[PDB]
């Protein structure tokens, strides 16, 4: 047969890079495992971001929805205190909104 | 015959390579992904910056002038 | 020249004379108050671009009436 | 001089040629306004009023679809419904009116029968049961009973005092025999 | 003469007529226009103030969060309360500064304690 | 005469400051101004602007949606809210595409409250309730046809027999469960309280009075057949 | 001694007073808007002074920058910035 | 001289003005004819034909070819009584005047359509409510049946139990005289049948006793004879 | 040492080099599952974050840019 | 030794090199996009604009 | 052999190394804006805002078309009760018929 | 005679005084305009801010930024305080 020898070392020098390569495959498998909740908690702070964006688009949709008063009323209705012409009467408010509680308790 | 652990190892072997070569596609995925983030969230900061100025500015305003209010 | 004549015509001397001072103070007062408000309408003049500038957000009438 | 008279006559042919132009030009122009602010306006409402007209007479006929195949067959259906249910409760008091004679023969002939057959009959009975049974046949039959007892009882009394009476007559013998 | 005695009669009782439109209209016009623009640039002003109060509190919102420290701080208050909300005493600012004092106290002692070494 | 040419200009002016129009507050004005005058007007126009609804009544005329915290109409028939968030939402969708934002970025809801409102002031052819009903129970055409005989007393309904014809089919000729199912998904759709205790009022009745009668109903006709079979045994 | 005036005359000259008198009166008119103690006399009014004018007007300049100018201002500093980087980064290249 | 210049001057230029005004003259013309016939075109949509050469004005376009020694005028073109200003123009305002006449009576009729327009809203809404009357009486005849043949059910249900309660008492009236008389009869029967049981009972009980009689007769004869034979 | 026993070792460094590399298939697969079923996803819902994001701001964006010529 | 075993380990080799340069590739993009998120999403937009709206908030509610 | 070996081995050493220092950078970034966005950027939205003019059309739909459709509702569902509690009086007149009738026809 | 001569000047300058008093107050009336429309707007703006602060609630805003930032900058202080002093400790420790 072949001298044992020759064999025994290659099969030792295999067996040490093969168990580097199990330890930097298990290094790898923690940086990943860090790396995923690293990405976890950015996309948190971002849908947190996010939370604190959406009030303007809620201020929009007021300003939208009350703005109805400027058509509700008519040109007669504007002319209140210095602008009454010389020859009580609801002052021009919006159009009148109200609240709804939505946050499930009542 | 033959030493019967090598063909084992050869699948095994071969086995690696194969996971590996997907482990090679998914990350170029993911990069791609991420590339695609950088590009489309090349408005933010831009946004951001102004929005980071004019806070700066509106500052230094309010000490052009003592129109600065005390807080509550 | 009759002496009625002549009394008439110092009258209207007299007269005169408090017409031309009082049209100077007139005319200093009218000018002081158009010069400021020359200066109003000077200092008035930049609001124009910001109001235009910022109508963009909500203008009402000028888009509403559009439709009508 | 000759050629003064020939451009003369030339220069007058021209002068008449250019306003003789001009005034058919100014003709043309003001009846080409006419046609078009006037005679072509008036065909463009013309077109219009009859378009008007076109919408008017669809509107007609649209609003007769809507009364013969529509309204007047609803009305037609709705009165054929209605003649339907009359006929119906037409022949609904009819078979209520037959049925109710016959219920109310049925009634009174069986009443006059319990009246005037059965209740006669059961009088009948009756006074044959007390006037002929009881104070009549079963008394009489009680009578004779008790009066051929009372027979049997007064046979049994003289049977008996004649057996006293030979008791006796032995008692007696039996002291005549010393 | 009688002519030109005329002629400045009508040119005097036009002008009469035309001093009392002038004056009609500066009494009655021109006091509710000034007024009414006034008004206007009254609530121009309060519009503004109202800008620059807002503006003044987010910026001083943003130079109070700017810091790390006070983040940490409501953090951990936020942690404790979590653990345990009724000992609002034990995460204070003002206790905080007391402890600040005893060890800047503590400090200080140590150092001219050296000083004496 | 350069006299009275000036006397003219100064007629035309006068009458032009005469004809001057200078433009009153408008609405947001009044409003924020009011709002910020003083502590009792600050109150009293808190106080107008945003009334606090009725817990009850909110709940009972609206869907509450916690998990995507939106309020909708309980019957689903579109209001300002619908209008209003689903323009902003299709604005949101094309912007996505790529298309600019459109100028003024505020839009006032005019046509909306326009068919509307002025209608109100004044004040297919189903209203919403009906229509809403409709889309909400299935396409079966008993009860389609049921809809449309209470919505206008009868239904034209076409005969089944080969003589296709119309033929009107009233209210009381389909059974009164079915009816008593529209009932109950209505008042589903209106979960007010009066039309609750309506409704359990009625259904209770049903349910004694119709149901008793069902059971009296077999049972006279398992008696008729004993009638029967007695019948035939003399 | 009482002046024997013509008639048209003295109609003239009671002309020349009442004219004098409304003149004085839309003096006085042209005074009150040009006068300086709104409310420092009994009154409720203002007049057009720089109550309503360069006083005024400048205050509501000074904040009004704070909407209009600033906002343009940050974005061209943004831009002013952007061109910094672009000239580093040429610079860096060549 | 100096005149045969001027004049021959003058001539070039009234001769270049002449046929720029021509120019002008043949464009108006064709512009014309293209006005006349869209407006043929247009009254012909509505079913007016109108001749396009009645309206149509012709003009020889060779007219200024001819040399200038010869004079041309206008009533060449147009000679009296037929001039634009003269004929066409008359006939065009006549035209306009029918068209015009034609709006009239369309507008009239256009009237008398919204009329019988109205009227038949007004005839549709009466046959209308008698529809919905009809339908009222249709419902209100569904009801009067149901109520109807129902009450019917009730008094008839009411005459057969009646019927049904009474024609029971004639049974049980029947059957008690079936019972009373066969009870009255079987009572007769048993009490004759009792009183010859009795005369049978009474009889054999006289033949017992007449025997005994007889017995005790023997029994003293017998005790009569052994005591006299001792 | 020993002769049957240095086959025995010869075998033994046959085996741990199988169990090392079943252990480097079990890891690697590991990590792709690691990469395919959990970072991906967060990168996607970062996206739709980031997109909501931009998304409501833009008002301020279209003022911004009107003025600006940004 | 088994030349299909050489062959596979020479695969190999190229796959983790490929693999090296596309984590080098992944980590560039994820700074940049950590740079993106810590120092503007959260470092501008998100510190302005809730300085913004607390501070609108405070005003406000002191005025009720 | 050992050749490639090493390159695999160098080549994870490279991934692990620049992995350590990615996931280390992202930590450090991480740290301040997590904190700040625990904290002061959290919201709740406790209201949503109702105009009060599809409050009143409710209103007004509820008591004048849904009203009117529950009193006609509520008249034909009476007439409906009255309707069943007939046919209840004709099934108990037909359960008192046919329970005398055979009463009778048993009796006899 | 020269009285209407003298008359007609102060006319002149009094109605070239009053036309451009007219084009003063029309570039007043724009101006005013202007500002009444950017106040519109504005406003709007705030009420919409307004209305949203009236609906949602932000759990960690303080109360007393008084305090806190009067305490921040004397911490900062105090921490400006340690560091000189941790440096002057290990400056006499290394030498």
């Amino acid at each position: 047969m072949d001298s044992i020898d020759e064999q025994i070392a290659i099969k030792r020098k295999e067996l040490q890079s093969l168990q580097k390569i199990t330890s930097l495959t298990d290094g790898l498998k923690i940086q990943l495992t860090e790396l995923n909740e690293q990405i976890k908690e950015m996309g948190m702070n971002a849908d947190s971001v996010a939370q604190l964006m959406n009030n303007w688009d809620s201020i929009i949709n007021n300003i939208s929805q009350a703005s109805l008063g400027l058509l509700q009323y008519a040109e007669g209705d504007y002319e209140i205190g210095p602008w009454k012409d010389s020859k009580e009467d609801l002052v021009p408010l919006p159009e009148t909104m109200v609240r709804i509680r939505v946050d499930g308790n009542e | 015959m033959e030493n019967p652990h090598e063909q084992v190892q050869a699948n095994i072997l071969s086995r690696i390579i194969g996971n590996v070569k997907r482990l090679n596609e998914s990350v170029a995925i993911l990069n791609q992904e991420l590339v695609t983030i950088n590009n489309r969230n090349k408005n933010l900061e831009i946004m951001g910056a102004i929005c980071d100025n004019y806070h700066s500015s509106v500052q230094f305003n309010l000490e052009a002038t003592n129109n600065k209010k005390p807080p509550l | 020249i009759s002496t009625t004549d002549k009394y008439f015509i110092e009258q209207r001397n007299i007269v005169l004379q408090e017409i031309n001072e009082t049209m100077n103070s007139i005319l200093n007062g009218l000018n002081g108050l158009n010069i400021s408000l020359e200066s109003s309408i000077a200092v008035g003049r930049e609001f124009q671009s910001v109001s235009d500038l910022w109508k963009t957000l909500y203008d009402g009438l000028e888009s509403l009436s559009d439709e009508a | 001089k000759k050629t003064l008279d020939d451009l003369t006559a030339q220069q007058k042919n021209l002068q008449d040629t250019v306003t003789t132009f001009e005034t058919i030009i100014s003709e043309l122009y003001d009846v080409l306004r006419i046609i078009s602010s006037e005679v072509q306006e008036s065909n463009r409402t013309e077109t219009e009023l009859v378009g008007l007209k076109q919408n008017l007479i669809n509107n007609k006929l649209k609003l007769m679809n809507v009364l013969e195949t529509g309204i007047m067959y609803k009305l037609e259906i709705l009165q054929e419904q209605l003649d339907l249910q009359l006929k119906n409760l037409e022949k609904l008091s009819q078979d209520t009116k037959e049925e109710s004679r016959l219920n109310d023969t049925k009634l009174m002939d069986l009443q006059i029968k319990y009246e005037n057959e059965i209740k006669p009959k059961i009088d009948k009975t009756d006074i044959f049961i007390q006037e002929e049974l009881i104070s009549g046949k079963i008394n009489k039959l009680n009578d004779e009973i008790k009066q051929l007892q009372k027979d049997f009882e007064v046979e049994v009394k003289e049977i008996e005092i004649e057996y006293s009476l030979l008791s006796g007559h032995i008692n007696k013998y039996m002291n005549e025999m010393l | 003469t009688t002519q030109s005695l005329l002629k400045e009669s009508e040119s005097l009782d036009k002008i009469t007529a035309m001093i009392k439109n002038v004056t009609a209209a500066l009494k009655n016009n021109l006091p509710v226009y000034v007024n009414q623009v006034h008004e206007v640039c009254k609530s121009t002003n309060s519009i503004l103030d109202s800008w620059i109060n807002i503006h003044s509190q987010a910026g001083y919102i943003h130079k109070l969060m700017s810091d790390q420290t006070y983040l940490k701080l409501i953090n951990d208050r936020l942690h404790n309360e979590n653990v345990n909300t009724n000992d609002e005493d034990g995460s204070t600012l003002h206790n905080v500064i007391a402890l600040k004092k005893k060890e800047i106290l503590d400090l200080r002692q140590k150092l001219e304690n050296r000083k004496g070494e | 005469e350069s006299l009275d040419r000036c006397i003219d200009d100064i007629n035309r002016a006068v009458d032009s400051m005469s004809t001057l129009y200078f433009k009153p507050p408008g609405i947001f004005h009044n409003a924020i101004l009011q709002g910020a005058s003083n502590k009792a007007s600050i109150r009293k126009d808190i106080t107008r602007l945003i009334k606090d609804c009725n817990h009850d009544e909110a709940y009972l005329l609206f869907k509450v949606n916690p998990e995507k915290q939106s309020v909708s109409r309980r019957d689903g028939k579109e209001g300002v809210f619908d209008y209003v968030i689903k323009r902003d939402t299709d604005m949101k969708r094309n912007r996505r595409l790529g298309r600019p934002g459109e100028k003024p970025i505020i839009h006032v809801p005019k046509e909306v409250y326009l068919n509307k409102d002025r209608l109100d002031l004044n004040n297919n052819s189903s209203s919403g309730t009906f229509k809403a009903l409709s889309a909400v129970f299935k396409d079966d055409p008993q009860i389609q046809r049921l809809l449309y005989a209470l919505e206008n007393g009868s239904v034209l309904m076409e005969e089944e027999s080969n003589n296709q014809r119309r033929k009107t089919i009233f209210v009381e000729d389909f059974p009164t469960d079915l009816i008593l199912k529209v009932m109950a998904e209505v008042t589903d759709l209106w979960p007010l309280t009066e039309f609750k205790q309506d409704y359990d009022q009625l259904y209770h009745n049903y349910e004694q009075l119709s149901s008793k009668l069902r059971f009296i109903k077999k049972e006279v006709l398992l008696q008729d057949d004993r009638l029967k079979t007695m019948s035939q045994y003399h | 001694m009482e002046h024997n005036l013509s008639p048209l005359q003295q109609e003239v000259l009671d002309k020349y007073k009442q004219l004098s008198l409304d003149l004085k009166a839309l003096d006085e008119t042209i005074k009150e808007l040009n006068y300086s103690q709104h409310r420092q006399q009994h009154s409720q009014q203002e007049t057009v002074s720089p109550d309503e004018i360069l006083q005024e007007m400048r205050d509501i300049e000074v904040k009004i920058g704070l909407v209009g100018t600033l906002l343009k201002g940050s974005v061209y500093s943004l831009i002013l910035q952007r061109k910094q980087e672009q000239e580093s980064l040429g610079s860096n290249s060549k | 001289n100096i005149q045969s210049d001027k004049l021959t001057s003058s001539i070039k230029s009234r001769k270049l003005e002449a046929e720029g005004i021509f120019k002008s003259l043949l464009d108006t013309l064709r512009q014309y004819d293209s006005s006349i016939q869209n407006l043929t075109r247009s009254r012909s949509q509505l079913g007016h034909n109108v001749n396009d050469s009645s309206l149509k004005i012709n003009i020889s376009e060779n007219l200024l070819d001819r040399d200038f020694h010869e004079g041309i005028s206008y009533e060449q073109l147009f000679p009296k009584g037929s001039g634009i200003n003269e004929s066409i123009k008359k006939s065009i305002l006549k035209l306009n005047d029918e068209i015009q006449e034609r709006i009239k009576t369309i507008e009239k009729d256009n009237i008398t359509l919204e009329k019988d327009i109205k009227n038949l809203k007004h005839d549709i809404n009466e046959k209308t409510q008698i529809n919905e009357k009809l339908e009222l009486e249709l419902s209100e005849a569904n009801s009067k049946f149901e109520l109807s043949k129902q009450e019917n059910e009730r008094l008839l249900v009411a005459q057969r139990i009646e019927i049904e309660k009474m024609e029971k008492k004639i049974n049980d009236s029947n059957l008690l005289m079936k019972t009373k008389i066969s009870d009255a009869e079987e009572l007769v029967t048993s009490t004759e049948l009792k009183l010859e049981e009795l005369k049978v009972d009474l009889n054999r009980k006289r033949y017992k006793l007449h025997q005994q009689v007889i017995h005790v007769i023997d029994i003293t004869s017998k005790f009569k004879i052994n005591i006299q034979s001792s | 040492m020993d002769s049957a026993s240095k086959e025995e070792t010869l075998e033994k460094l046959d085996q741990e080099i199988t169990v090392n590399l079943q252990k480097i298939d079990s890891n690697l697969s590991f990590c792709f599952h690691k990469i395919t079923q959990d970072i991906i996803p967060h990168v996607a819902t970062y996206s739709e974050i980031c997109e909501r994001i931009m998304d409501s701001t833009e008002w301020l964006g279209t003022m911004f840019q009107e003025t600006g010529l940004v | 030794m088994n030349a299909n075993k050489q062959r596979q380990y020479n695969q190999l080799a190229h796959e983790l090199r490929e693999l090296q340069t596309n984590l080098q590739e992944t980590t560039k993009q994820l700074d940049i996009m950590s740079k993106q998120c810590n120092e503007n999403l959260v470092g501008q937009l998100g510190k302005v604009h809730g300085s913004w709206l607390i501070g609108s908030y405070i005003y406000y509610m002191e005025q009720m | 052999m050992t050749d490639a070996l090493e390159q695999s081995v160098l080549a994870l050493e490279g991934t692990v190394s620049v992995l350590k220092d990615s996931v280390e950078s992202l930590k450090c970034a991480n740290e301040p804006s997590t904190n700040l966005a625990s904290t002061m950027l959290q919201t709740k939205r406790v209201f949503r805002l109702v105009p009060e003019y599809d409050v009143e059309r409710s209103k007004l739909d509820l008591i004048e078309e849904v009203e009117p459709l529950v009193r006609t509702l509520g008249d034909k569902l009476r007439k409906s009760m009255g309707r069943m509690q007939r046919e209840l009086d004709t099934l108990q007149q037909t359960y008192e018929l046919n329970d005398l009738r055979l009463k009778k026809n048993i009796s006899m | 005679n020269t009285i209407q001569q003298l008359l007609l000047p102060k006319i002149r300058e009094l109605s070239d005084s009053i036309i451009t008093l007219d084009s003063n107050f029309t570039r007043l009336n724009f101006i005013h305009e202007s500002l009444a429309d950017l106040n519109e707007s504005l406003g709007s703006l705030l009420y919409g801010i307004m209305s949203n602060s009236w609906c949602v609630e932000f759990s960690q805003a303080p109360h007393d930024i008084q305090d806190d930032l009067i305490a921040i900058k004397q911490l900062k202080s105090l921490e400006d305080e340690k560091n000189n002093l941790v440096m002057e400790l290990s400056n006499m420790e290394r030498g």
